[PDB]
């Protein structure tokens, strides 16, 4: 699960930054480019990529290194999206927070047994913040800390 | 967990609609 336009909409991308075709773009034209395939990245995402990417701190980077953290970053998204489809499923009166209300409500719903004393202890590990209740940043904090997705 | 309560909420929604 790649694809074929979405392949050769990486590859356009790529080239919006190649126009002498040398191969290569600017490791520092990722942010715009990833913008233009629809990421909305942020600072320290950018910061983070360009580090990874760079290792080699060349400033340049080929056509398969793009490819490769585009499509790991459309997996990323796809997951993200999947889990903030989730977050509003726990947050069924759209407080914008889970609570401990929300998610007893949940796992009746799917016809777990937890006590209130289980419950609580599932607000108290995913909520970091320590405002008693889950934001979407902590809900999907504790997805990517978990089995599988 | 918190993870298979959210795979059941998604199960559930991809099944019903
Ligand atoms: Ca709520
Ligand atoms: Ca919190």
């Amino acid at each position: 699960e790649l694809t074929e336009e979405q392949k050769q909409e990486i590859r356009e991308a790529f080239d919006l930054f190649d126009a002498d075709g040398t191969g290569t773009i600017d490791v520092k034209e990722l942010k715009v480019a990833m913008r233009a395939l629809g990421f909305e990245p942020k600072k320290e995402e950018i910061k983070k990529m360009i580090s990874e990417i760079d290792k080699e701190g060349t400033g340049k980077m080929n056509f398969g290194d793009f490819l490769t953290v585009m499509t790991q970053k459309m997996s990323e998204k796809d997951t993200k999206e999947e889990i903030l489809k989730a977050f509003k499923l726990f947050d069924d009166d759209e407080t914008g927070k889970i609570s401990f209300k929300n998610l007893k409500r949940v796992a009746k719903e799917l016809g777990e047994n937890l006590t209130d004393e289980e419950l609580q202890e599932m607000i108290d590990e995913a909520d970091r913040d320590g405002d008693g209740e889950v934001s979407e940043q902590e809900f999907l904090r504790i997805m990517k800390k978990t089995s599988l997705y | 967990n918190w993870k298979l309560l959210a795979k059941g909420l998604l199960i559930r929604e991809r099944l019903k609609r």
